[PDB]
Order: C-alpha cells, then structure tokens, then sequence
C-alpha cells in the first residue's frame, strides 16, 4: 500500500497523465498545410458557437 | 483609444470622418444622414450601456434608412401579391406606366 | 447588393479556404490571398458608392495600398524560398517543426 | 566602444585598409622554419606579427598577463602529447581543442588589430590549418572518430564567421627535413613523434588544406629554400594581386559587423564551449567547479578590469 | 440545440432514451471534432486510413456517451433517487470503462474511470447548484 | 543593414504598434497592424538561414490572413452601421471575427501554432520583440473593445492557450520554444480578464513585459537556445544563476514574488464575476507551467551540469556586460509584491 | 440589362472558386486577371467611376502581372486544372443550387439614392480628400511605399 | 472602468484635482521600499558586471535609490489619487441611487436564533 500502490495511484498516475498527453499534442509535423487546416476546422467550430447559441 | 495621444495633442487626424454624417466633400450630405445625426447626439452623454436601450428607436429607423430591409421587404409583398392579383386578371398597370408625364 | 453584398462576401470565404488549406505551391496561397483583397476592395468601394460616403473612399483605395506592399513583402520571401530550396512547394518549409 | 555610434560618425574600416593591410598566415609542418619567416615578413611591411597560438596564450592575452597554471589553462600538455599518444585521459584532444579555441582567440584579435589600426597581421598556423593536426591524429590512434566529429562540429560552427585569410604563405620540408630539424633543437618531448604523424599533417596541408584554401585565398607555396631568404618571399607576397577571395564584398557597413564580433571575445568562442558532452572534453561539476573557485580568486580577477584593487586598482568607489 | 437542452428539461432518471440518445450525440460530436483535429495534424497515410479513424474516435466517443447515458439513467431508476450526483459518478464510471475497452487498456479504465466520473458528478453537482460557466461580465 | 534602413525598419515596427493604440478610426488601427507585419518581416531573416526563411515565410501567411479577417470586420460594419467603428448594435459574428483574427496576430489557443515555430527560427533578439512589442498591438484593439466582445469565446481561447501553453512546454527542451509556449500560456491569462476588466489584461502583459524581457536577455547574455547551455550557466556567468531563478519561477504563479499578483488579481477578479469554474481550472494547469520552469531551474541553479574545458577559456576573457535593463527589470519585476496595491 | 449585377457578382464568385481551388499559379493567374476585370466592372456599376478602373489600372496590371511575371520567374517548376475543372464546374452547379435555395425563400435597389441635379457629385472626388480633410490616410500609405522600397532590398539581399 | 468617467484628463498623469489630498510622506514605508528595491537592483548589477558589490559604482548606488525613490513620490502621488477618485465616486452613486444601497437593520442576537450544531 505504501511505495507501489499509494504512488502509482496519485503521484505518479498524474505524472503519467500529463507526460501521454503532452506527447500527443506536441507531435506536430511541422508542415503549414496542417497546421493551417486546424485554423480551418477553429473558425468552423467557432462560428458553430456563435450560431448555435445564436 | 488606448492612448489618447490625440485629444492630448489637439490633433484630429482620425476623428473626422469615422461616421457618414462627418464633413462630406462639396457638403454633398451623406444618406442616412437625416438619423445617424439624431442618433448620436441622443447618444452623447449617455454611455452605450444606456446608448442601447432607450436609444433604439434611432437606431432602429437608422438600421432601416441604410439597411433599407423593410421598404425591401414591404415592396417584395407588393410585387408578390401584384403578380397574384395579375394572376387573376385583376390588376393592370396603369397609364401611369405609359402616359403623359411631367416636365 | 442586399444579395451583391453575398455573393462578394461568399468569394471572401471561398478564398478564404484557399488560404488556410495549401497544396503544394505557395504561390498559389499568395495568389490567393490577393484574391481576397480585391473581393474586400470590391465591397468597400461597393458599399461607400451607394451610401454616398464619398469622405470614406480614401479606404477603399488605402486598403490597396497597404496590399500591395503587403504583397511585395509576401513575393520577397517567395523568391528567397525558391532560392534556397529551388521550389516554392511549401513541404520543404518543415525544419521548424 | 566600437559601435554603430562610432561607426556611424566615421571610424570606418573601409579608411583604414592600405595595400599593406592583409590577413597572411604561414602554416608548415612541426618544424618549417615558418617562425622565422613571419617575423621578417612583419618586419617588412610593419605586420604585427602574431606569434603562434600558445595553452597560455589566452592567460598572456587576458588581465595580468603571466602565464596561467596548467589547470587553470585547461590541463593541457603538448609535452604529454607526444610522451603519451592515445593517453586515457585524452590530454592530446583536450591539447587540441585548447589549441583550436586560443587560435580562434588570436584569429579574433588579429582581425580587431586588422580592421581597428588598418596594420596587416601574420598569424602563422590558422584555425584554418589546424585541421591537420586532427586528421594526422585520428589517421592515427591518438582520436578516435566521434572526438574528430566534435572538433569538425565546433569549427563548422564559428570558422565560417570570421573573413578568410587573404594569402597563406606556405612552407614544405619533407618529413625527413624536419625529423633531423627536430634534432637540433633537442628536446626529449617534440623528439619522440612518429614520422608517420608528420607525414599526416603535411599530408593533409597539400591533399586538403593548400588546394582548399588556394581558391578562397592566394597559397604561395615556398620550398625551403625560398625560405630562409625572408626579402624573397616577401618580395613574392608584394606581388600577388588581392584579388580572388570573398574579401572583396566586404563594404564599410559589413565590416562594422565583423569588428564588433572580434571586439567581443566571449562571442568569438561562444560555440566553442557548447553542451557536446565528449568525454575528454568534460570539465566535470565538482572539479571544474574548484578550478573555478580558484582562477576567479588569482589577483586582479576576482573582480572586472578596472575594479580589483589587489593589483593595484583605484577609483573604485565612482567607476 | 433546443435538443441538446432538451437532456437536462426532464427530471433525471426519467426518459432514458433521450437521455442516451442525446449523450451519444455529444459524445459523437466531438468525435468527428477529435478526428479532424487527429486527422488535419499528424494526417494519415491514405484517405481510407483517415475514414478509419475518424469513425474509430467517433464510435469509441458516442459509446462513452452512451454508456454514460444509460448508466447515469438508469442508475437513477433503480436508485430512485434522481438528484443523487453519485448516480452520474457511476455514469462517468461506465463512460470511462467503455474508453478504457476501446482502448485495450485497463490502466486507462481506472484514470478514466475516476477522473471521468468526478467531472460527470462536478456536473451534476453544478446543475443542482447553479453554477455559471462562461458567466457574462457582471463585475 | 545600412543604418539608413534599420532606422526605418525600426520607426515602423515602432510607427506600427503607436498608430494603432492612438487611432480610433479603426482603419488606422488596421494599417498599424499591416505596418508591424511589413516592418518585422526584414528583421526575422537577418542570419538568412535556411530556418529563418521558414520562419518568416509562416509568421507572414499567418499574419497576412488574420489582417484581412481584420479588415473584413471592419468592411463589413461599415455596411452595418456606416460608422468605421465597432459599436453595442456591432453584430455579434462581427466581433467573433475580430477575436478569431486576432487571437491569431497574437497567437492564442488554436492558433498557436505558428508562434511557437517563428520564436524558434529568429534570433533571441528579435525574438523578444516578436513576442512582445508586437503583442501590444493587437491587445489594443481588442481592450478597446471589450465592452462588445464575447465572453464565451475568450474563455475558451483562454483556458486553450493556458493549457496548451503548458503541455507543449513540458516537452520542449529549447529554450526560445519554451519562451514561446510561456507567452501563449500567459496571453491567455491576459484575454481570459479582458471582458471583466480590462485593466487588468495590461497589469498581466506590463509583468510579462517585465519578466520574459529580462529573461530573454539572460538567454542571450550566454546566448544559449538549449537548456543544457544555460545549465553550464554557473561556469559562464555565476551571478546572473540567482535573478534567473526567481525570475523563472516569478513567471509562473509562486507566492512570494511579482509574478502571483497578475494570477492573484485575475482570479479575484474572475471570482468577483462569478466564473469560479474557469478561474479554478486555469490556476490548476497554471502550476503545471512551474513543473517545466523549475526543472531548467533544476539544470541551470540547483544542480550543477558538467561543463567543457573550452569554458575556461571563455572565462578568461572579459565578459560583456548585461546591460542595465536587466537589473532594474530583474528586480522590478522578481520582487515589487509588496507593492501590489498601486500597482493594480 | 437585367440583374446586370448579380450575373458578375456570381462570376466573382466562380473566379475566385477558381484560385481557391490553386490551378496552376499562371493558371491562376488569369483567375485574378479575369475576376478583377469583374470587380472593376461591378463598381462601374455603382458608378464608380475612378475607383474602378483603379483598380483595373493597379491590381490588374500592376499587382497580379508582377504575380504571374514571378510566378513564371519561380516557381515555374509543374508537373489537374482538368480536374479542378470538375470540381469548378460542379462547385459551380452547387452554388447555383444554393441560390435556388433563395428561391424557395427570400434590382430595384442596386444604384439606390443619388442626387440628379449635381456637379461635384462624381465619385473620385472623394479619393482627393486625401489631401483636404483625409490627409493622414496619404501620409501613412506614403511611409508603407517608403518602408517598403528599403524593407525588400533588405529582404532581398 | 475608471476611465470614461466626466472631465476625465484624456493623457494626463495627475490631475491637478489630486492636490487635494495629502502629499505622500517621503518616508511613507512603500517609497522606503522603493528605496531599498533600488539600492538593491544597484548591488544586483554591479555583481552580473562582477565588480566589488558594495564598494562600486557607489554614485550609481545613489542613482539608484535616488531614482526609483524620486519615481515612487509621483506614482504613489498617483495611484494614492486614483484611489481616491474611487471613492468618490463610489460613495456618491450609494447616495443618488439610495434605494439600490438601503441601510440595513440587524436584530439584535436576542432576536435573531442562529441554530446549534452540538459537537459533542
Ligand atoms: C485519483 C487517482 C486515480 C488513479 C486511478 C488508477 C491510475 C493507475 C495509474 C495510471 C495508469 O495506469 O495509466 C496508464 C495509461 C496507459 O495509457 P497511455 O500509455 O497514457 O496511452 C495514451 C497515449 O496517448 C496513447 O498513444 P496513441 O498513439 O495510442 O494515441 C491515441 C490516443 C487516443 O486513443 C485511441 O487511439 C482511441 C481513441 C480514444 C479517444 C477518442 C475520442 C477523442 C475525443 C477527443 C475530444 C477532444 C475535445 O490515446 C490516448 O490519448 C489515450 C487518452 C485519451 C484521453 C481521452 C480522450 C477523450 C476520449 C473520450 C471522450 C469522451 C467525451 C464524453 C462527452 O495512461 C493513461 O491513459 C492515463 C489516462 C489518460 C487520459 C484518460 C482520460 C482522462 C480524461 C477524461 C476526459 C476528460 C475529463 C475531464
Ligand atoms: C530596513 C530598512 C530600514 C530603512 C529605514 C529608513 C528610515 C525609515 O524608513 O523610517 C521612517 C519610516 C516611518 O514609518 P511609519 O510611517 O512610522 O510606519 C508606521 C506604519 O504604520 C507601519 O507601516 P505599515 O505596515 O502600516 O505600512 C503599510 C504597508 C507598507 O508596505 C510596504 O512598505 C511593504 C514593505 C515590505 C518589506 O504595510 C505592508 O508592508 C503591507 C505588506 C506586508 C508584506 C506583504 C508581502 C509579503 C510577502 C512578500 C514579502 C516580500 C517578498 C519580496 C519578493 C521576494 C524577495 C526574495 O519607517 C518606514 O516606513 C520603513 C519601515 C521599514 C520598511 C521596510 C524595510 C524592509
Ligand atoms: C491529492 C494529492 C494530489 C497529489 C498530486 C501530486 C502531483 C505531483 C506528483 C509527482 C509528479 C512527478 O513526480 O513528476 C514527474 C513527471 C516526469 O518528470 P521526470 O520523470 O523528472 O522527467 C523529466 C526529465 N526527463 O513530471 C510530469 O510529467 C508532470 C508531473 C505533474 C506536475 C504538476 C501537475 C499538476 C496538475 C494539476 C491538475
Ligand atoms: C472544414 C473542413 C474540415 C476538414 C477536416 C479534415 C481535413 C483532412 C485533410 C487531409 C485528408 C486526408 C488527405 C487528403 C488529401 C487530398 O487529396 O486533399 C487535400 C486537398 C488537395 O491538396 P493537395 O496538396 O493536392 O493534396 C492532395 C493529396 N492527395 O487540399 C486542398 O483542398 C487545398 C485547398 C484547395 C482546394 C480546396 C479549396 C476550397 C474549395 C471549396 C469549393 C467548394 C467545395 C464545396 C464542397
Ligand atoms: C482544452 C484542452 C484540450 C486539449 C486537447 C485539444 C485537442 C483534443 C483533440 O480532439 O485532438 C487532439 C489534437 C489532435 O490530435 P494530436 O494530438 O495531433 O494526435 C492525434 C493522434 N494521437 O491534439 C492537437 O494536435 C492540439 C489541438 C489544439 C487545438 C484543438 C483544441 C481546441 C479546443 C477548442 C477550441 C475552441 C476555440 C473556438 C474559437
Ligand atoms: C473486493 C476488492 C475489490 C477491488 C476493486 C478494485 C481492484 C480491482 C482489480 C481487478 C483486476 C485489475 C487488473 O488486474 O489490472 C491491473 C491494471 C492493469 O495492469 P496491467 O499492467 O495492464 O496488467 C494486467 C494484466 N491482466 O493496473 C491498474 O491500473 C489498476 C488500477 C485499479 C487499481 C485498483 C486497486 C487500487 C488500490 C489503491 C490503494 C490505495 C491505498
Ligand atoms: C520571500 C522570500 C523568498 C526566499 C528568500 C530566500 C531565497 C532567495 C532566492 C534564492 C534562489 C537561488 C537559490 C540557489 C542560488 C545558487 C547560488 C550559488 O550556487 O552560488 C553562486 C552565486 C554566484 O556567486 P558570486 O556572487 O558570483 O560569487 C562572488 C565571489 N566573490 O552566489 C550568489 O549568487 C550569491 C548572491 C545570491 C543572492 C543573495 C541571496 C541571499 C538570500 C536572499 C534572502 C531574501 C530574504 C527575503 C525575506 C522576505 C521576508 C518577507
Ligand atoms: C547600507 C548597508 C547596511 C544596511 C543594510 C540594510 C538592509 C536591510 C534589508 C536586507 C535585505 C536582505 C538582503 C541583504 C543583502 C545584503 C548584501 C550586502 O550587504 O552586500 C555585501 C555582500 C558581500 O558578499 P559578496 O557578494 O561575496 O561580495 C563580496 C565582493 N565580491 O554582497 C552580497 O552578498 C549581495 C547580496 C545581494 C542580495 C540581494 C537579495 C535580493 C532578494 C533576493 C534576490
Ligand atoms: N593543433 C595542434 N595539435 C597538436 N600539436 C600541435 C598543434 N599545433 C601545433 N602543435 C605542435 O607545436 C609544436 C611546435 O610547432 P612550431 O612552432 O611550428 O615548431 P618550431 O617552433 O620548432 O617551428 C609542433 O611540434 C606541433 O606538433
């Protein structure tokens, strides 16, 4: 309960957590194109916002 | 703005012509002039949080004399419903259409 | 232009997907680009000409001004890519990633 | 300061360069006789002749000017070098790329003296001829590969800044020539060096360095018998025209640039310290921290120029 | 979206099939959002490949909306208790589960399971007590 | 650059920001915008080197489409009311745009991608300018316009920005790339108060002023772009090792120092409002912005990296000085606490 | 004639499908070349006069000609219009189909108002404001076009 | 906020309405501060310039406390009446609008019957 489960639980899960996620957000290609189309899909979303709740 | 560099100087490089009731050249007067005037200085000393509100009606007849929707929207009627009463025979433009007219 | 006034504003956003999505080319985003400079043009000269506002067009004619050199700088970067990787394709411009 | 102000109110480069004004280096093999043949050609045209680029040069350029303890210079022995070739601790990289930063140092000086004054400098051995040395070592067992890759890294990274040498006097005497002229001056260190090294740093002078350099810079070649006859090869030098070489785009508002970067030491050797963690090279935290401790605490150097009282410093209290 | 809104206008527990229904949306929503974002970066190698994952994000999102649906519903049901936020934790339980599936992954069904959960019941907790989100500026 | 042009390179990234706060006719603050995307363009690509033109090839595609949007906003108003002005009759998607537009001039939440890659290939020099002379602009506009713009919108371009600002940092090993995360995290903070209270958007920007200034100037004292450059920081230069600490940890919310009161005032001021869901969020993830400064604080101070016999070298020689900006901006900005209450 | 305007508005919109849909950037070229001939016409149709062969004397010849005339220079390395084509001619059908939406729900207010008895009424009257009453706007376009002869020599080199 | 508010001074840094209220103590303990964050940022540089820390510069030492000090007199000359402003104009509208800000009468704890939670 000590060492293994109340550190894999709380502090290390959260360093887990983090550590995937910011593997997946900052894999990033480089290309423009990409980068670009997610202003693309951005303004889309956020026009969606506005309409929606007009 | 920001930074009112201009009020301070005195200058007026930006604010004379940012509303259509502004200076026009040869005073060839702006449309909508006859309300963007009284919907400004309705305006005037009353902040937009209060400019919003009980400053509608000058709004709404400005939003109307530029827009020009309504009147769009009143004639697209008259046209439609024209086009059914012809649709009936019943109407027939006038003479008005083709007769004598004035100097 | 109650309907004139979405036509031009539809060429805006269809030039606007052409910017954010590039393919190959970069000229063709510039190209592209300018095409919304004049759908912008276009309108402000439009609007200032049947409202009158004869104290307002000097914009439109500024708007064209500054695209100008807007565009002279856009070009200038365009001939230094095609200089220093023999083609504008815009893969080439991944060394940041 | 040298500055935009200052450039931009006269003290122009572009006024202070003669025909006499050049960047001539002498390059040869461990014993080419080149010092002797710098020191005249300074003499001739007033060149403020560099002498070559020392483990102490550094220590003699800075502050005090005495020579610096051994550690405080990096630890490094050329005498250990030859004694002790492909030693454990590497002494002959760390001697070497020591050698490569206090010529960067000199290079750097003599371009501030080169472009400040207008006076031409003889540098003797570059940064751009002391490659040869590496190639030798690592066509030998003293480097390994990767060592070789970290050099090559470092002057790829700050040999291309700094303007090519204008000319590059060269001697040549083969191996056996030199072998004997090491006898001469006896010294139980330089004696023992295995021709075959010798072989590769001439070697690697005509097959890489002189063709190299012969596009970019004017290479006179000069067997040793031109040389020792100083008036000759000046007389030679006098008459090469200045021509070939990216020196000639260099306009008043580019040098101000350049003079700015060699008025800035720290500058001039910023990637000749970066983070490449080769072994030999590795200072280490707790030793690098001591020798740290103590060539900051040497007099005169606790403290700026100007401000360490210990050698007799004044005026303190309002600089 | 007077459908979406539609979800919280009856009383929770009742009218299940709305409830899933309208989860399942939300959750698939964002799931063609999550895979044009997975697809426009870091792109695929052929547009078949793409398709793929746009409906792997999509099916694997509208399940944990489902099953966040159903579980929170009916837990409710069976529960009789319909304001109780445990009922959505048990929701926000399952909608982690069925993440943690897709997945292979059990690890990620315990984060998920609990993370999940807390936020569903934070949400509940925040209808029952009012809480503003993206609140206008008041001062 | 001939003197001549870097004056009038230098008048118009400075004509450019100063054009735009001053004027109120929109299309002037426009032209203003325009002006700092030409002047700064010709300073991105100084070295020339093959990253550069990259990078001022993007930072002007991203910066020449958000100006058009802008200018678009402004056309279309002129329609909806003929003023050359945002007003409260504005319609709504008019502004949506003006906060999409520049939200991406000033690089926040979805659009900051480019930002990241540009403060990558210029030099630390003109990347501090990048960052943040030329945020000054653009975060006019938008406080002047506050009272019209949505708070739905800038909410989630601000928890974004704050959360994709600190995930990418944590990965990010360069130094100008940490740089440039940090400031999207905090302009998010910036636009996050900018519908409550605008002025406390421009307390949050004059500390971030204050502190990346002095920071971005320590990078380049040693001009180290790695981490493990500035770790050899204590060999290099050992005094500047404490103010790079604090500072650091003054950048992200720690108590003592200058750095909490912006986080500090914002969510007093967004708890004030009521959005005691946002606020509490956004400081969360904020602590994982400090998780990634104190770990360089790790590599640089706490612990002592190995460093290069080359280094003693560079020892001997004296070392230029710091100007005396960083003085005066290092300690006005890792200690003025105690003096918040006139400061806000 | 009839709906004189709404006929090139929708041919703006078709050149400008065109560009975004990239064809050949001297293909593209024409695109721009063509739709601006369109846009110098639409505002001839308001009356403007002056700002509309502006335009076809600045953007059309000046502007999008140094394009092509670079787009040539570089960039001239291609290997689909055909198929942008497709996509055009389809695209194109669809918008048509969207304003047959209009159709099914929702010109006599093209030129709108004007005042017939004038002189001095003419449009381009205005763009000499510039100098009485909106002279900043000339000052700063003439610092852009002085910014930019230095910026680009610097961009350049 | 503030801003907006009648005869706002549209780029002036104090009114001439803040004579009116006291003039900052120069001793007041912020401007002391001020002071002493000074005298500091002038040890800081002259230790990054590594030069005896103390025994340096000792004009610019002066400098420095001399300056932050002289700005701190007219900024806090400042903020102290930007503050005051905000009273102003606080307590007036709790006046012109009283019925939004009405006095409040509190019962007596006599009255009022505050429940127990025992913890026994
Ligand atoms: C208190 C303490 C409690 C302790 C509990 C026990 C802990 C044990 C120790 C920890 C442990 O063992 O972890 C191992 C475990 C091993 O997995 P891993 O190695 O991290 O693999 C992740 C890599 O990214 C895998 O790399 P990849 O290349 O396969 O990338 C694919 C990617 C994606 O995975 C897939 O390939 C399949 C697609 C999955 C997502 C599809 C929908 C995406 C929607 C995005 C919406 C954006 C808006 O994988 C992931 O990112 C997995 C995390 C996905 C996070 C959830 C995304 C949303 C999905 C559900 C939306 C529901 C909406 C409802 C309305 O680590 C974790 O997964 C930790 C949890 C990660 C996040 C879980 C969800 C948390 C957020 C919930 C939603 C938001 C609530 C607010
Ligand atoms: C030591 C140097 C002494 C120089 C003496 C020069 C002659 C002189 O000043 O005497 C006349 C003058 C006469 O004062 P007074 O008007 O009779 O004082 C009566 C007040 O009721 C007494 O003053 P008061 O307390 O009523 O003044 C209002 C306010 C005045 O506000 C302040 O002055 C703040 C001063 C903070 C120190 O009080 C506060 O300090 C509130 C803030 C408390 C601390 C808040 C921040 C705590 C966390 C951060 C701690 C610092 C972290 C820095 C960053 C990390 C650095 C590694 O003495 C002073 O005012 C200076 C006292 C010492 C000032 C601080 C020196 C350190
Ligand atoms: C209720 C009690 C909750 C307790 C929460 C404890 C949070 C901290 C637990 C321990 C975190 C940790 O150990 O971080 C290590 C992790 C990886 O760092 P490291 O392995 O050093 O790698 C860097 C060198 N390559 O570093 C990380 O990846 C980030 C770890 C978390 C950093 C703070 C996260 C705050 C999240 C707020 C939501
Ligand atoms: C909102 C949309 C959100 C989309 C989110 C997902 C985006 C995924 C993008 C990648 C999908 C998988 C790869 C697809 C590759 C492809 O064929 O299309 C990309 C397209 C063409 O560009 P190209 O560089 O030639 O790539 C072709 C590679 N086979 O790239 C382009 O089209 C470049 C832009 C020019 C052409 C389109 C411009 C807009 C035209 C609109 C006309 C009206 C359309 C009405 C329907
Ligand atoms: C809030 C914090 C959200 C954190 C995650 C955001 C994106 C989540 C998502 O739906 O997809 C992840 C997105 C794209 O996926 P990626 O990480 O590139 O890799 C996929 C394959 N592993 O990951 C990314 O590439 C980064 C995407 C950042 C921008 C997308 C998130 C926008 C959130 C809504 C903004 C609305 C703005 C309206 C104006
Ligand atoms: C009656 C007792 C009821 C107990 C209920 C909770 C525990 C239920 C466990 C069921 C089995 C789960 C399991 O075996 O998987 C462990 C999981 C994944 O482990 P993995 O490395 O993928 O290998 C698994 C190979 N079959 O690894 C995990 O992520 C486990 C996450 C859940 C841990 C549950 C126990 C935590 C105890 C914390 C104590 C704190 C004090
Ligand atoms: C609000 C309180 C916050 C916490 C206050 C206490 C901590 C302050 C922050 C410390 C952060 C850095 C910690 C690690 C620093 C490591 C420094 C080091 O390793 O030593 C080398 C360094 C430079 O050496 P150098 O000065 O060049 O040597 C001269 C030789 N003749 O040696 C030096 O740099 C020496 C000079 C360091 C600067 C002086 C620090 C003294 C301690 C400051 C205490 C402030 C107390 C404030 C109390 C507030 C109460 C409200
Ligand atoms: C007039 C003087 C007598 C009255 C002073 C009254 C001060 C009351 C408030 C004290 C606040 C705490 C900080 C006090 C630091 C005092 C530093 C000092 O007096 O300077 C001498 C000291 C000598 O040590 P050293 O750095 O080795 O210099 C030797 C020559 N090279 O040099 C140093 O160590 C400099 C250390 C600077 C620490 C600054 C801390 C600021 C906050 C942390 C950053
Ligand atoms: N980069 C280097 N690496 C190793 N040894 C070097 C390097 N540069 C110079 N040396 C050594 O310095 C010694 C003295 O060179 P030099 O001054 O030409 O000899 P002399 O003074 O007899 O003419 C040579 O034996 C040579 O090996």
């Amino acid at each position: 309960l000590d060492l293994i489960w109340l550190e894999k639980t709380i502090p290390k899960s959260t360093s887990t957590l983090h550590t995937n996620m910011t593997t997946l957000t900052t894999n990033q290609k480089g290309l423009i194109k990409l980068y670009f189309m997610s202003f693309l899909i951005n303004i889309i979303l956020i026009i969606i916002l506005y309409s929606i709740n007009l | 703005p920001f930074l009112d560099i201009q009020k301070k100087l005195g200058i007026s490089l930006d604010r004379h012509f940012m509303f259509l009731s502004a200076e026009q050249p040869y005073k060839n007067a702006a449309r909508c002039h006859a309300f963007e005037k009284e919907w400004i200085e309705c305006a005037h000393g009353i902040g937009g949080t209060r400019a919003k509100k009980e400053c509608k009606i000058e709004f709404d007849d400005f939003e109307e004399c530029l827009l020009r929707y309504k009147t769009m929207r009143r004639m697209h009627d008259i046209k439609k419903q024209r086009e059914k009463l012809m649709k009936e025979g019943k109407y027939t433009p006038p003479p008005h259409h083709s007769g004598r007219e004035e100097p | 232009m109650p309907s004139t006034f979405f036509n031009l504003t539809m060429a805006f956003s269809l030039s606007l997907l052409g910017t954010l999505m590039f393919r190959s080319h970069l000229m063709s985003t510039l190209l592209c680009l300018e095409g919304m400079v004049l759908s912008l043009f276009i309108m402000t000269s439009v609007t200032s000409l049947n409202s009158n506002s004869m104290s307002s067009m000097p914009i439109p004619i500024t708007i064209l001004v500054f695209a100008a050199c807007e565009a002279a700088v856009g070009l200038a970067l365009l001939v230094k890519v095609s200089n220093t990787y023999g083609t504008d394709y815009v893969q080439n411009l991944n060394l940041l990633q | 300061r040298y500055g935009l102000l200052a450039a931009i109110l006269g003290d122009k480069t572009t006024k202070k360069l003669h025909e006499y004004s050049r960047v001539i280096t002498v390059d040869g093999n461990i014993c080419s006789g080149k010092n002797k043949l710098a020191k005249e050609i300074a003499q001739q045209l007033g060149m403020k002749h560099y002498p070559e680029a020392g483990i102490q040069y550094s220590s003699t350029t800075t502050g005090d000017g005495r020579p610096l303890d051994i550690e405080f210079s990096g630890s490094c022995s050329l005498e250990k070098f030859y004694d002790d070739p492909k030693s454990n601790d590497g002494n002959s990289y760390r001697l070497q790329s020591w050698l490569y930063a206090s010529r960067l140092l000199q290079y750097a000086d003599a371009l501030e003296h080169l472009l400040s004054t207008g006076q031409g400098v003889v540098l003797e051995r570059s940064i751009y001829s002391d490659f040869v040395f590496l190639e030798a070592m690592y066509n030998q067992g003293y480097i390994r590969k990767q060592c070789v890759d970290h050099y090559n890294e470092i002057k790829r990274l700050t040999l291309p800044e700094y303007l090519p040498p204008h000319a590059v006097i060269y001697i040549d005497v083969p191996v056996p020539e030199v072998q004997s002229r090491i006898q001469k001056k006896g010294d139980p260190h330089e004696m023992k060096v295995t021709s075959a090294y010798l072989q590769d740093i001439e070697n690697a002078y005509k097959k890489t360095f002189l063709p190299k350099m012969s596009e970019m810079c004017e290479v006179l070649v000069y067997d040793s018998w031109e040389a020792e006859d100083p008036t000759k090869v000046v007389e030679d030098i006098e008459y090469l025209k200045y021509n070939k070489g990216p020196w000639l785009k260099q306009d008043d508002w580019t040098f101000h640039y350049l003079r700015m970067l060699v008025q800035d030491k720290t500058e001039v050797l910023n990637y000749t310290t970066i983070p490449v963690y080769l072994p030999e090279i590795t200072i280490g935290a707790h030793q690098g921290s001591r020798i740290y401790n103590s060539f900051r605490e040497l007099p005169g150097r606790k403290y700026a120029p100007g401000y360490n009282a210990e050698v007799g410093d004044k005026w303190i209290w309002l600089k | 979206k007077r459908f979406f809104e539609s979800y919280h206008e009856v009383p929770d527990g009742t009218q299940c099939h709305r409830k899933t229904y309208i989860t399942t949306a939300l959750g698939g929503i964002c799931g063609i959002i999550g895979s044009a974002y997975s697809v426009s970066l870091n792109p695929a190698d052929s547009t078949l490949e793409a398709v793929a994952r746009v409906g792997r994000y999509t099916f694997t999102a509208a399940a944990i909306g489902a099953m966040f649906g159903l579980t929170t519903c009916v837990s409710a049901q069976v529960r009789e208790k319909p304001d109780d936020p445990l009922n959505y934790f048990i929701g926000g339980c399952a909608g982690g589960l069925t993440l943690g599936a897709r997945t292979h992954s059990y690890g990620t069904a315990a984060m998920g399971c609990v993370y999940m959960g807390t936020a569903a019941a934070l949400f509940k907790i925040g209808k029952l007590e009012g809480w503003e989100l993206f609140p206008t500026p008041k001062v | 650059m001939n003197p001549i042009t870097l004056a009038i390179i230098y008048f118009t990234i400075f004509l450019g920001p100063v054009i735009t706060m001053s004027s109120t006719n929109l299309m002037l603050m426009w032209v203003g915008l325009e002006f700092s995307l030409l002047a700064i363009i010709p300073m991105l690509i100084n070295k020339k080197n093959p990253r550069s033109t990259e990078a001022a090839t993007k930072y002007f595609v991203t910066q020449a489409t958000a100006s058009m949007i802008i200018l678009l906003a402004i056309v279309l108003n002129y329609k909806q009311l003929g003023t050359w002005m945002f007003q409260q009759q504005t319609n709504g998607l008019i502004l949506n745009m003006t906060l999409m537009a520049l939200s991406m001039k000033l690089g926040l939440a979805p659009f900051h991608f480019w930002l990241p890659e540009v403060t990558q290939g210029i030099p630390l020099h003109m990347g501090l300018i990048l960052l943040t002379w030329q945020k000054i602009a653009p975060l006019s506009i938008l406080i002047q316009i506050y009272p019209l713009l949505n708070s739905t919108i800038i909410l989630m371009l601000a928890i974004t920005s704050i959360f994709m600002g600190a995930w990418g940092g944590l990965n990010q090993t360069q130094m100008r790339k940490i740089m440039a995360y940090s400031s999207i995290a905090h302009m998010g903070w910036m636009l996050a108060i900018l519908p409550y209270n605008p002025s406390l958007t421009l307390l949050n920007l004059m500390i971030y002023i204050i502190l990346t200034a002095p920071m971005f100037m320590a990078l380049m004292l040693n001009n180290s772009m790695t981490i493990n450059s500035i770790s050899l920081l204590w060999n290099k230069t050992p005094a500047m090792l404490t103010m790079i600490s604090l500072m650091l940890l003054s950048l992200g919310g720690l108590p003592p120092l200058t750095g909490f009161l912006p986080k500090w005032i914002i969510i007093t001021e967004l708890m004030k409002n009521n959005c005691l869901i946002m606020a509490t969020l956004m400081a969360m993830m904020a602590l994982l912005n400090l998780f990634f400064y104190t770990r360089l604080i790790y590599s640089t101070s706490l612990t002592m990296f190995p460093t290069n016999n080359n280094s003693k070298m560079m020892t001997h020689q004296t070392k230029t000085k710091p100007n005396l900006m960083f003085s005066t901006l290092a300690i006005m900005s890792t200690m003025t606490l105690p003096l918040a209450p006139q400061l806000i | 004639m009839n709906n004189y305007i709404f006929v090139l508005s929708s041919l703006f919109l078709v050149g400008c499908l065109g560009l975004a849909l990239k064809p050949s950037p001297i293909y593209g070229g024409l695109g721009l070349i063509v739709s601006g001939f369109v846009g110098c016409l639409m505002v001839l149709g308001f009356g403007g006069s002056f700002l509309g062969l502006m335009v076809f004397l600045i953007y059309l010849g000046g502007m999008l000609v140094v394009f092509g005339y670079t787009t040539a220079m570089a960039t001239e390395e291609y290997p689909s219009n055909w198929l942008i084509l497709g996509f055009l001619v389809l695209g194109v059908i669809m918008e048509v189909f969207l304003i047959c939406v209009l159709n099914y729900y929702d010109g006599d207010w093209l030129m709108y108002e004007v005042d017939d008895v004038g002189v001095m009424l003419e449009g381009g009257i205005g763009v000499a404001a510039m100098y009485s009453c909106a002279t900043w706007m000339m000052v700063v376009a003439g610092w852009s076009l002085f910014a930019g002869i230095f910026i680009i020599i610097e961009i350049t080199r | 906020m503030m801003n907006g508010r009648p005869g706002h001074e549209p780029l002036k840094f104090l009114p001439d309405e803040a004579r009116s209220l006291p003039p900052p103590k120069l001793n007041d303990p912020r401007l002391v501060y001020m002071g002493l964050l000074g005298y500091c940022t002038g040890l800081m540089d002259n230790m990054l310039r590594m030069r005896p820390v103390m025994r340096a510069g000792l004009h610019r030492q002066l400098l420095f406390v001399t300056s932050f000090v002289f700005a701190g007199y007219f900024y806090l000359k400042r903020q102290n009446y930007l503050y005051a402003v905000k009273d102003h104009d606080m307590f007036g509208y709790i006046k012109l609008h009283p019925e939004d800000f009405p006095e409040k009468e509190k019962k007596t704890y006599a009255e009022i019957l505050e429940p127990f939670h025992p913890v026994r």
